[PDB]
RNA sequence: CGCCCGUCGCUAGUACCGAUUGAAUGGCUUAGUGAGGCCUCAGGAUCUGCUUAGAGAAGGGGGCAACUCCAUCUCAGAGCGGAGAAUUUGGACAAACUUGGUCAUUUAGAGGAACUAAAAGUCGUAACAAGGUUUCCGUAGGUGAACCUGCGGAAGGAUCAUU
RNA sequence: ACCCACUCGGCACCUUACGAGAAAUCAAAGUCUUUGGGUUCUGGGGGGAGUAUGGUCGCAAGGCUGAAACUUAAAGGAAUU
RNA sequence: GAUUUCCAACGGGGCCUUUCCUUCUGGCUAACCUUGAGCUUGGCGAACCAGGACUUUUACUUUGAAAAAAUUAGAGUGUUCAAAGCAGGCGUAUUGCUCGAAUAUAUUAGCAUGGAAUAAUAGAAUAGGAC
RNA sequence: UAUCUGGUUGAUCCUGCCAGUAGUCAUAUGCUUGUCUCAAAGAUUAAGCCAUGCAUGUCUAAGUAUAAGCAAUUUAUACAGUGAAACUGCGAAUGGCUCAUUAAAUCAGUUAUCGUUUAUUUGAUAGUUCCUUUACUACAUGGUAUAACUGUGGUAAUUCUAGAGCUAAUACAUGCUUAAAAUCUCGACCCUUUGGAAGAGAUGUAUUUAUUAGAUAAAAAAUCAAUGUCUUCGGACUCUUUGAUGAUUCAUAAUAACUUUUCGAAUCGCAUGGCCUUGUGCUGGCGAUGGUUCAUUCAAAUUUCUGCCCUAUCAACUUUCGAUGGUAGGAUAGUGGCCUACCAUGGUUUCAACGGGUAACGGGGAAUAAGGGUUCGAUUCCGGAGAGGGAGCCUGAGAAACGGCUACC
């Protein structure tokens, strides 16, 4: 209402964020940046609640102030930066990154890579075509433009940030047998390949992807991604590789091992 | 202002509270199991109804959906944990013949009182 | 009517210029777009000698968005129609469907002849006038 | 001030719709240019978000085009002649989008003299070839031939003065240019 | 020795009409008057920069008698500009005031004519039996009152039966 | 013009109840708790009241639409002694 | 021996029954005469697409995408019980490990997919009907 | 947890209503009122009026520090630490409160911007700016005023201000400064004119235009502008470059010019190294701030289809002065009768238009039921309106802003 708002109460934040209910009246809102709001994990939340290195803002505030953070390179030092998919996040020394990636669940896991994870990246693009001077370029799912890009890049790509030089190591084509991480929908976090596309030529493209275990589901084009080759995935799978254990077994399965 | 917090009744008044065979029953319960008034006694009452219809709900499923098949196995594994179901029989319908004799049993003064460690069920 | 330029302006095609010191035919070239979603450009639109900034085979007015058929209950007002809708409105207490009628103001091109029975389909287009937002694309005459 | 809303706008079915917000800012509207002929004076307007637009008025030279050839020149604007809104604006001649106004035409014709070699209808070898590998196209229409001889052409303006702030326009040329000029000596 | 009606007398309450050019509240706009901000037509106080330009003459470099070259406290005057307020010719937004018109809700009002409430009022007995003139429905009159009568119809009649 | 047999369309009549209905009774008032053939209108306790008002037609008496305030716990239908 | 040779019920797919059960311009040709002795180059453009010739509309139904939380049902959990809440649990505790924070509901309207069972629309009849 | 009962009657069976019964994030009241956790709380009538207090200010290593402040330098004689006040840049358009107005309006489900703007964070993104461009020129970085402060005060009074003296910018206002090649123009010059050149100007953005492109179903043969590539000019020439959407006058590039000329670093804090030569000569990071555009995000703005209570004791409504469309123009940041001049008479409606009331913000939801269903929803979440009624406007990217002003009650 005239003009942007500048705070969110916590009942309308995502649910995949995962925060205490009450904790007081007020949720963190993030900051404008690389993805949206919705899809967002803030530093603040995710070193306060999901990792526990920390206890309070103040203390949070403190940790990325000390230089010790260096989110996708720069150091960074807003608390509310809108950290989303596929990014590193590098942890000081001692080589701790834990690239942010949902889990079966739908919500963000915390699966601990290693320093060539972090040293590398995968983006999806969304956009590309000439600029200024004519220079082609690629925008990204996280939001960067790379000048000069590869020929054979199309829409609906994937490319490797070598995030020191900012340019692209190699690309994805999108075709058949392709592993997807959905990115979004009522299917976060499921690992599947890619068999048949919908022409959809009216708009909003969808594909029938299969998971590895027979599980037939299809998503919307606009809500996927292609991590890698079949069998050969380019990014670290976390545990449960978007399996989508059904409820009655995977209660059995808790029972057994406890 | 933060999000509100839930709570439910956890007793429920019978339609008919003015009638002279349930206040028998309820009376004589309450007497030979030693109990204040019957406000605890409605409490169980309603719980026991809402289980039982639960119950009812599920058997009304079909077999082998595994919807009925993990709530079946919930319930009856807490309603055996609680103790009120008996270990031997367990098929989701002597849940339906269960009364709150069992429930009024798993209270802390008759389990006293079956062990031997009080005399009465006031002491 | 049948005489193109009878207004005070002289209505052409903006940015469509035909060199005076050439003589290849057909003189002025009429520009014409593709409208998409499998719908076919008339043949006499290609060689037609109106302007109508407003239809979409020869101007910038997109046909982005739904595609909706309705029948034509009105011609006289000028270089547009009205299409009636007829659907039907359930409610779930009667478990009765109930009959409702919709009129919505849709822009003809003059390539398409429209008379009052037949039907058309039109698509979502740019706010042309207070009211009409549609753009009729193909008709099917009875 | 002015609002371009539609609550004040009477409903399709024709019910008088009751007001519901007031005016708001995004939604304003401003006065008429009304772009005359005089001492050249240009006010900045603030527009939403920045974007200062030039609002023109009393303008004295502007720039005009030969599309046909393909030349432009920064020529003086004379008077309107015909505007085929409404005659008031002629009569009070202003100048708006979309008016045909006399043009002083005399850079165009020293770029004709400098650039072809030949008159409109009333030495170096380097001009002398470059007129000779130019000409078969030194031919000028019957009309254009004839305003070029007399002076002032006739030009139509693409640009909005009130927006834009300078006056850009194109000579009228084949069937525009005959049927206007039918316009206006019908008097 | 039942049940029950109508007029009138006493008491309260409710609703209607009701002269009062009815009165107040809100919504809409006929017209007139019309503040203020905004965009433009002018306006020029005031500030201020540049270019010459006269300017009494210190001092210096020169002559070295006068006189010449240079800026210095200062003021006639001439242009080249920039910001520029008070006011203000025109356009639109037009708050608000006066006068009415229309719509919605309210309540005062002498008096008039109704309804209702009641253990104990006066007159008649109209209906429930063939209620003692068989009832009931339309229509038009008369009578304090229920009611009566003329015309038409019905039995919900007191008649399922006249070869 | 009569008599015998058949049929269609009507006024109707008699014994019974496969059924309906609270009963009086109904061959339709049946095929409605084994609940649905299509369809129009009217009514939600009795008074106030078919009244007032707002409209409309009519020369007139009146006709059509049509309340509210307030009051009561019985007003009613069929059969039995 | 939970499994194959399975005898029966159940919904599905293709083909023949006059039933094109939309089809043409190219990449490779599929079911392949490609012949290699039965892996040997081309049996027929969908077995894979680029595309273009046309798509009567539907009403309905099945499935699916998208459908912010709390709230509704409800999984797990000794907040001493419970209302609750979303924790906690286990240790070699000088070093630490770690399961979770589910799963469903979303009428109506909009979008895509199989059906022509039921209910309408139009075709060819003083033929400008189709090939 | 799909259930009842008392009452017209001497008595029976029906219609029928009254009452009893239970629940109510539904209230108010009376009688009492020991304890743990938890919690609504001037909504119902007055969106009636408010005394007095508070609720928006802000400094890092990194904009301006001669406070006549505080101290210390021993690293400094131009300045260094802290630091009042003030200038400057942002924020005050967030949040909180209420539901007055509002019945295709808000809003919900669901779409479009190929019809628009966008500070903010994130990622990229200016070799051209001296234009009688030999003097007209500080680029070793140039111009000016002012705040605080010091003195004069006026007023009874307010976040009241005028004269005198100064002084700084990340304050205003000016301004040049780095290799080339390619390609366009003028054109000397040589004219042997197959014809070729010295030379000069032009050559980044932002704006205004106009044009050429911006392609992209298969296959052949005689000739022309001057032979074009190179030769027996018989003539070989095949190669030919083009991104995206279903869709474009799309993105983008080149020409002819235009701009009261937009930008292309006259800014700030730390650390201290190399080239020669001993010149404060030349090269050297971490950053911060600022900046021209594009993308993303924050969003805002309209907008596609459907869905909202009771009334016909509301049957026609709108159409002078805008109504239904077009033509052309103005304003908006954008499409649009949003306004203007002309033309046509049109647009909705018994499928409930239009008018009236709502003791009606809507939705997510709450109470209550076998199933269906009924009522409520101001209220802890989202969206919408308001700061007493209007109306106007500056600043500001974002306000018709009211704890911002002006005008009337």
């Amino acid at each position: 209402a005239r003009g942007p708002k500048k705070h969110l109460k916590r009942l309308a934040a995502p649910h995949h964020w995962l925060l205490d209910k009450l904790s007081g009246c007020y949720a963190p809102r993030p900051s404008a940046g690389p993805h949206k709001l919705r899809e967002s994990l803030p530093l603040i939340v995710f070193l306060r609640n999901r990792l526990k290195y920390a206890l309070n803002g103040r203390e949070v505030k403190a940790i990325l102030m000390q230089r010790h953070v260096k989110v996708d390179g720069k150091v960074r030092t807003d608390t509310t930066y809108p950290a989303g998919f596929m990014d590193v996040i590098t942890l000081d020394a001692t080589n701790e990154n834990f690239r942010l990636v949902y889990d079966v669940k739908g919500r963000f896991a915390v699966h601990r890579i290693t320093d060539e994870e972090a040293s590398y990246k995968l983006g999806k693009v969304k956009k590309v075509q000439l600029g200024k001077k004519g220079v082609p370029y690629v925008v990204t799912h996280d939001g960067r433009t790379i000048r000069y890009p590869d020929p054979n890049i199309k829409v609906n790509d994937t490319v490797k940030i070598d995030l020191a030089s900012g340019k692209i190591t190699d690309f994805i084509k999108f075709d058949a047998g392709k592993l997807v991480y959905v990115t979004g929908g009522r299917n976060l976090g499921r690992i599947g390949t890619i068999v048949h596309k919908e022409r959809h030529d009216g708009g909003f493209d969808l594909v029938h992807i299969k998971d590895s275990l027979d599980n037939t589901f299809v998503t919307r084009l606009n809500n996927v991604f292609v991590i890698g080759e079949q069998g050969k995935p380019y990014i670290s799978l976390p545990k449960g590789k978007g399996i989508k254990l059904s409820i009655a077994e995977e209660r059995d399965r808790r029972r057994a091992q406890q | 202002p933060r999000a509100p917090r839930t709570y439910s009744k956890t007793y429920s008044t019978p339609k008919r509270p003015y009638e002279s065979s349930r206040l028998d029953a309820e009376l004589k319960l309450a007497g030979e199991f030693g109990l204040k008034n019957k406000k605890e006694i409605y409490r169980i009452s309603f719980q026991l109804s809402k289980i039982r219809r639960a119950a009812r709900d599920l058997l009304t499923r079909d077999e082998k959906d595994p919807k009925r098949l993990f709530e079946g196995n919930a319930l009856i594994r807490r309603l055996v944990r609680v103790g009120v179901l008996s270990e031997d029989k367990k098929k989701l319908d002597y849940v339906l013949a269960l009364k709150v004799e069992d429930f009024l049993e798993r209270r802390l003064q008759t389990q006293v009182y079956k062990l031997g460690l009080a005399k009465s069920v006031h002491h | 009517e049948l005489t193109v330029q009878s207004e005070r302006a002289f209505q052409k095609q903006p940015h469509i210029f035909n060199n005076p010191k050439v003589k290849t035919s057909k003189r002025t070239k009429r520009w014409y777009k593709n409208a998409g979603l499998g719908f076919k450009t008339p043949k006499t639109a290609i060689e037609g000698s109106y302007i109508d900034k407003k239809c979409p085979f020869t101007g910038l007015v997109s046909i982005r968005g739904k595609i909706l058929t309705g029948t034509v209950v009105s011609t006289k007002m000028h270089r547009t129609i009205v299409i009636r809708r007829a659907y039907l409105h359930y409610i779930p207490k009667y478990n009765r469907y109930e009959k409702r009628h919709k009129n919505v103001p849709v822009h003809v091109s003059p390539a398409f002849r429209v008379q009052v029975g037949d039907i058309v389909t039109v698509g979502q287009c740019r706010p042309i006038s207070k009211t009409v937002r549609f753009n009729v694309v193909k008709v099917s005459a009875a | 001030g002015i609002s371009r809303d539609s609550r004040h706008k009477r409903s399709a079915t024709g019910a008088k719709r009751a007001q519901f917000r007031k005016k708001r800012k995004f939604e304003l509207g401003r006065q008429p240019a009304n772009t005359k002929i005089g001492a050249k004076r240009i006010h900045s307007v603030r527009t939403r978000g920045g974007n200062k637009k030039y609002r023109a008025l009393r303008i004295e030279t502007g720039n005009f085009s030969w599309a046909s050839e393909g030349i432009s020149k920064k020529t003086r604007i004379a008077g309107v002649v015909y505007h085929p809104s409404n005659n008031e604006l002629v009569r009070t001649n202003t100048l708006t989008k979309a008016a045909i106004v006399q043009i002083d035409a005399t850079p165009f014709r020293q770029w004709f003299e400098a650039h072809y070699g030949q008159t409109l209808g009333k030495k170096s070898k380097n001009a002398e070839r470059k007129w000779a590998a130019r000409a078969a196209s030194a031919k000028i229409e019957s009309s254009v031939e004839s305003q070029f001889s007399a002076g002032r052409l006739y030009a139509c303006i693409s640009s909005r003065p009130g927006q834009s702030g300078r006056c850009d326009g194109y000579i009228l040329e084949g069937e525009e240019l005959a049927f206007y000029l039918r316009r206006l000596t019908a008097k």
